[PDB]
């Protein structure tokens, strides 16, 4: 199974410099042999064969090269190190032993089944040892999708295996904002390309002022004409010139692995957007195509080992559903206290129950056993697809019933057909604080740990093997049901209102039975499906049959509106199916980045490993590296997760074994964080009571070993792998001041031109914070931008990365020349005040923006300030202060630190639920108003209001984006994220229950509250403490 | 007569009315308002088969009802008819609350004092349950590796019995003791290095063994304090609901 420790031995940090390692010979002879911990395999094969002459057998060694190591590793597996040149400390060894053996077998497959393996977490043998049907039918299957995505990057090569290794980064509209091509000299840009001349990498720049729309070939037909400009060649020659050399050299972005590869407009491209709001000179390098496509190289996908009766329809047997709980191998109950034990059963599509929940009797705590026939209140027939048993032991103690041992099962396996035969489950633990006697949104399937209480069940037989029918009986069917609406002006009315309300509204009965009435007409508005959907009486054949030929011939739908259909809610494969087929034809690359942490979550809905919205996220990921890359990441840091281990791993495995030559690089990241976690989990575990100069010395000490060294230079940045991490630069390497003590590390920038864009990559690696509900809040403030941005609202937000890579292990990026509001206060003066001084703020952004550039830096503030304030308000974050607020050199302010807003939510024992208000510092305003007195009453105030107002409504307008994201995000096993009430708030803040116009006053009146809120208090800062 | 009906809860959320209909799964109902901009027209939640529905009260010419017909002239009227149809079963009492004004305050204070103490009882227990759940999953995979290196030591030994074989024949015979007793003590290094691998590896089975009964022992004391500890949070919230009438 996957390691517990990063330690380099069983319940050993770290091993001593220098360890007795027990050598098991080939000729039979056992030596123990002194090697020091940062030793190769090279070294201690030599070493040990020089010690081995001296022992007995010696006769029958043979020479070195003819022998392979083989030991235990913490992951309990005999592992063959092929790769002789790894480190005793990097080799993961339960115990200090190595077997000498004759290798055997496909050295290249077993190679790479290593390194599959060790990017996954656990070996690939388990998988094999695994006998489930439908986990050897996902292995086989799923290959098809994966030399399908091979054939692809290989279609129109070395161009294909360019665009898979780096895609180009651009926006999905090329249509620039009036505010973005404003900024522009007359529609044009000024980018400066560059060119390697000699080999010890003499530059030559060309500046070129081009139209923003210009593709990267015309940006190269330019620098063509102006390097071949006095050349004497006519109008006619320099045309044939142009033409058939822009198509024999690529661009590249300065400084790091992002390259300008299709024909988009260069404004398009996410780089060159940036430079145009920014107010920065585009920097792009020149190369010939033949310099990259010689780089690439071609990783062929080699087939792996493994890729080596009547039935009756469910709609014949006429009959009631049944089940029989036959009994419980044990239960954790004192026969004290707790009277008895029964089994609650149900039957659920998705949350909604299908019928009424059916319990069996109640038997005595020490003899679990029922052999009862439960009968449900629904026939066969009527069994939707998704139809699920959930069931749980309960106890019995006015009179109070709880859960002691849950558990799931698809009434309906992976091949259609009907469960039928005895059974057994092994079940699951009760979640924390989880008082429902059911889970239905709990995991569907036997506990993989088998050392926990087994409930053995028994389905009816019914003479034949019982299969779901086909879409050909389906829609016979519902032809049928129709032969067994009226309309007025007040019906389309209503159903345009019922449409644009939030994914959250209540909708009542009879708003159910209307949209059902009218669901032929409803194809008119298609936005209207979802609202639909829930109207379907799922446990009626006949209704369901009818929405499966409307679902069938429904109209395509926004890819944002068709993820609501992947949540928790929609369980239908048809529905589901219908989602993804939206998501094929119109999801592009850059919107599929941007909500791939929840397409990845809704993964985990899906009742069977084989499935539409699995083939397709798989194909994207390898048709697409940078999408490919956190899929892995999104994957690989829940493979902790024993609820998710099998699915998530079976899927990494597929994704290991077409990705190409990327796997390499993603086991390099591995190895790195694998480091960065042992070292920080000394510091968090044993050295934990020592000084920070104590803690600062060791860490030196640890980051200096050659096997540190190698194990962190010269590997691509898990948060962004276009940029690379060269050099450790030790000296600015530390541990901050902050909650977990997370550790700062420092890189060169290894690009020839890292000099155009940042010398030093900056990275914050946090052990112990779980960063999830940051990763959720930073693309929820990406994604406000984005809506802002694209509507014409200049907002600039600051969604910095984040990135969750294990169980609560994280990196966060540096941003470059920013401090905290206290870090301000600090620097500028103080001379011990206690009310630190509101002006402060302003006077520092004066200083480091003096002259024509602090009207811009002025502006940058208030536009970044004011959306800042719409997005902590809409989303609640209350716990702002002035060390988790930061503003750059230029004016940006942006919040860090977003894993404790939702701490004090929770209101128990009269805490009036702790409202969020609306709050503006003194401070901001002074800025705001250019330092004025009365800077509540300013034009420049005037405006920023006005800005709020437009982007609030904005917000307010995608509402239901928003609230379709975070419903997606409820199967995760964030604890803030479990139950749509806890959504609920944000539908109070953007007033969804009101009109535009009263939810744009109901704003103003929390805004203009917030300026008697932003209340001058007489305490000092420390502390907080009043006269 | 609204607000003397008990079934009428006020501005309650959605989330309130979830809470308070679980147990309670047949026919139970509770009324509330729509929304504050419609104010004149309320909407009825009922259990029905599992799935709580909602049912909204329209108000039109001041008579109520569901469909066309407004046969009812208030909203008490509308949900008393519906009583006397279904002769709707059990109304979600506001008013009854079964247990003066200074021994309801005192007792209050003493069970939300006693809830707190048990409360902190499963914090203790429930971070003991999952560190010992996270270590039993460790020995369980650390007895896997045990056991496969005891297999790669078994595999050296019968390695070691076919080689040695010949040599200690060719041994015997040219009476050369210094190398039978040399190749013997390096046999028994590695026999004796078996038994200590074993030895650890029975060691840990048996703390593993304890470590599970352990676990199974916070288990029974979390499922027996789970079921006192949710009386005792709807005891105390029914006397702060009375504290305020
Ligand atoms: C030199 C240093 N620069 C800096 C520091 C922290 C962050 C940052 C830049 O970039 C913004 C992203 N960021 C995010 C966080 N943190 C966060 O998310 O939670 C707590 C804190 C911790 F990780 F350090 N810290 C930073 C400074 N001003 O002291
Ligand atoms: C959950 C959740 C939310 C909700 N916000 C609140 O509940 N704010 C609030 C209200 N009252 C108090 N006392 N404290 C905080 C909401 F934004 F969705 F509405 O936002 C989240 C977010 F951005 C990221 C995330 F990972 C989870 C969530």
């Amino acid at each position: 199974p996957p390691r517990p420790s990063s330690g380099e031995l069983w319940g050993i940090h770290l091993m001593p410099p220098r360890i007795l390692v027990e050598c098991l010979l080939p000729n039979g002879m056992i030596v123990t042999l002194e090697c020091l911990r940062e030793a190769t395999l090279i070294t201690i094969k030599h070493e040990l064969f020089k010690e081995a002459r001296k022992y007995p057998l010696h006769q029958l060694l043979q020479d070195e090269s003819s022998y392979i190591f083989v030991s235990v590793t913490q992951e309990a597996e005999r592992e063959e190190f092929f790769d002789e040149t790894r480190r005793l400390c990097d080799l993961r060894l339960f115990q200090p032993f190595l077997k000498v053996i004759e290798p055997v077998g496909n050295r290249e497959e077993k190679i790479l089944n290593r390194e599959i393996g060790f990017a996954i977490g656990m070996p690939v043998c388990e998988f094999d040892m695994v006998k489930d049907p439908e986990v050897q039918d996902f292995r086989r299957n799923i290959l098809n999708v994966c030399k399908e995505a091979v054939d692809l990057r290989d279609l129109n090569s070395p161009h294909s295996r360019a665009m898979y290794v780096y895609p180009p980064n651009v926006e999905s509209s090329p249509e620039l904002p009036k505010h973005i091509y404003n900024k522009l000299d007359k529609g044009q840009i000024i980018v400066v390309i560059w060119v390697i001349v000699s080999p010890n990498n003499d530059k030559q720049k060309y500046t070129l002022k081009i139209n923003h729309d210009c593709v990267p070939e015309q940006v190269i037909a330019e620098a063509i004409r102006k390097k071949t400009r006095s050349m004497l060649l006519s109008s006619e020659q320099l045309k044939l010139c142009v033409l058939e050399y822009q198509g024999k050299y690529i661009l590249k972005v300065c400084g790091c692995d992002e390259y300008f590869l299709e024909k988009y407009p260069l404004s398009q491209y996410k780089y060159i957007r940036s430079c145009i709001m920014l107010g920065r000179m585009p920097n792009l390098m020149l190369m010939a195509k033949e310099s990259l496509y010689s780089q690439l190289p071609m990783d062929c996908f080699t087939m792996p080992s493994y890729s080596r009766t009547s039935t009756k329809s469910l709609w014949v047997i006429n009959s009631a559903l049944r089940i029989k709980i036959l009994c419980a191998t044990y239960v954790n109950v004192n026969i004290r206290d707790i009277d008895k034990i029964y089994v609650r059963t149900g039957i659920y599509h998705g949350g909604e129950p299908l019928c009424d929940n059916v319990n069996t009797q109640r038997v005595p705590c020490s003899n679990p056993r029922w052999n009862e026939w439960l009968n449900y209140d629904i026939y066969i027939p009527d069994l939707p697809r998704a139809a699920r048993l959930c069931l749980s032991i309960c106890s019995v103690k006015k009179e109070e019933h709880c859960p002691l041992a849950w558990g799931n099962i698809n009434l309906f396996d992976y091949t259609d057909t009907l469960v039928s035969g005895k059974m057994a489950l092994n079940l699951w633990p009760v979640p924390h604080g989880l008082e429902d006697l059911l889970n239905p949104i709990g995991v569907t399937g036997s506990n993989p740990n088998k050392e926990t209480p087994c409930l053995e069940l028994e389905f009816d037989w019914f003479s034949s093997v019982v299969k779901f029918p086909d879409m050909s009986v389906i829609e016979e069917h519902a032809n049928w049901s129709v032969s067994r609406n009226e309309l007025r002006e007040n019906d389309k009315e209503q159903l345009k209102a019922i449409s644009t309300r939030d994914p959250l509204s209540e909708i009542t009965e009879q708003e159910k039975d209307f949209l059902w009435s009218h669901r032929h007409y409803c194809v008119t508005i298609p936005e209207i499906l979802p609202k639909l959907l829930l109207s379907v009486k799922w446990n009626s054949r006949d209704e369901v049959a009818q929405m499966y030929c409307l679902v069938k011939d429904w109209p395509p739908i926004k890819p944002e509106q068709a993820m609501e259909l992947l949540d928790c809610n929609y369980p239908d494969p048809m529905v589901r199916g219908f989602a993804v087929r939206c998501l094929e034809k119109y999801l592009t690359d850059d919107k599929l980045s941007q909500y791939l942490i929840q397409l990845v979550q809704v993964l985990k809905y899906e009742q069977y490993l084989d499935n539409l919205l699995v083939r397709f996220l798989l194909k994207k990921a390898l048709t697409n590296q940078r999408i490919g890359h956190f899929f892995f990441w999104h994957l690989k840091s829940e493979m902790h997760n024993k609820t998710v281990s099998q699915r998530f791993g079976l899927l990494l495995e597929s994704y290991c074994r077409a990705c190409g030559m990327y796997l390499k690089h993603l086991n390099r990241q591995v190895e790195a964080m694998e480091k960065l976690i042992n070292l920080t989990d000394i510091l968090k575990q044993e050295k934990k009571d020592e000084t920070q100069k104590v803690q600062m010395k060791f860490l030196v000490e640890q980051m200096r070993r050659p096997d540190f060294m190698d194990a962190l230079q010269g590997f691509l940045s898990p948060l962004n792998p276009a940029h690379q991490l060269g050099n450790l630069r030790l000296e600015e390497c530390r541990i901050m001041s902050s909650a977990k003590r997370p550790l700062w590390l420092n890189w060169e920038n290894p690009d020839i031109m890292s000099e155009l864009l940042f010398q030093n990559n900056e990275i914050i690696f946090k052990n112990g914070d779980d960063l999830r509900q940051d990763m959720l809040t930073l693309q929820i403030i990406r994604i406000m931008e984005n809506i802002w941005q694209n509507q014409g609202l200049d907002l600039r937000m600051l969604p910095y990365g984040c990135l969750s890579i294990g169980d609560c292990v994280g990196l966060i990026e540096v941003v470059r020349n920013s401090h905290t509001i206290m870090q301000i206060q600090c620097k500028g003066g103080l001379k011990g005040a206690l009310q630190f001084n509101s002006h402060t703020l302003h006077q520092w952004l004066k200083d480091k923006n003096k002259g024509e550039i602090y009207d811009a830096a002025i502006d940058l503030f208030t536009r970044s300030c004011a959306g800042y304030c719409v997005a902590t308000f809409i989303l609640g974050i209350g716990d702002r202060h002035n060390s988790n607020i930061m503003v750059k050199d230029d004016g940006q302010l942006f919040h860090i630190d977003f894993g404790h807003f939702l701490d004090h939510k929770k209101k128990k024992f009269g805490y009036k639920r702790e409202r969020v208000p609306f709050v503006l510092t003194q401070d901001f305003l002074i800025v705001i108003s250019k330092g004025a007195q009365e800077c509540t009453k300013t034009r420049e105030f005037e405006r920023f209001q006005e800005m709020c107002y437009k982007a609030y409504l904005a917000i307010r307008q995608h509402a239901n984006l928003f609230i379709n994201l975070f419903s997606m995000m409820l199967g995760s096993g964030m604890p803030e994220l479990q139950s749509f009430d806890d959504i609920a708030y944000i539908r109070k803040t953007l007033a969804l229950d009101k009109t535009e116009q009263e939810a744009l006053e109901y704003f103003m009146k929390q805004m203009n509250d917030a300026r008697h809120g932003g209340w001058t208090t007489k305490m000092d800062w420390i502390f907080h403490t009043i006269k | 007569s609204l607000q003397d009906a008990e079934w009428y809860w006020g501005d309650i959320s959605r989330e309130e009315v979830n809470e308070k209909l679980r147990d309670t799964a047949d026919g139970t109902f509770l009324v509330r308002d729509a929304s504050t901009k419609m104010h004149g027209d309320y909407t009825l939640t009922l259990r029905k088969g599992g799935n709580n529905k909602l049912i909204k009260i329209f108000h039109r010419d001041g008579k109520y009802g569901f469909s066309d017909p407004l046969t009812f002239s208030s909203v008490v009227e509308l949900i008393n008819h519906y009583r006397n149809e279904s002769l709707l079963l059990y109304p979600v009492s506001k008013y009854q609350q079964d247990q003066n004004i200074e021994a309801v305050g005192k007792k209050l204070h003493e069970y939300n004092t006693q809830f707190q103490e048990k409360s902190r009882e499963y914090d203790r227990l429930y971070e003991e349950y999952t560190r010992t759940s996270q270590e039993i999953q460790m020995k369980r995979t650390a007895i896997e590796a045990f056991n496969e290196t005891i297999k790669i030591f078994e595999e050296q030994c019968q390695t070691q019995e076919r080689y040695s074989k010949e040599y200690i024949e060719k041994f015997k015979r040219e009476g050369n003791e210094k190398e039978i007793q040399r190749i013997m003590h390096n046999y028994d290094k590695l026999k004796s290095r078996i038994s200590e691998i074993i030895d650890s590896r029975r060691r840990l089975e048996e703390d593993l063994k304890k470590q599970a009964a352990e676990y199974r022992e916070i288990d029974k004391r979390m499922n027996s304090i789970k079921p006192d500890l949710i009386q005792l949070r709807k005891t105390r919230d029914q006397y702060l609901m009375w504290l305020t009438q």
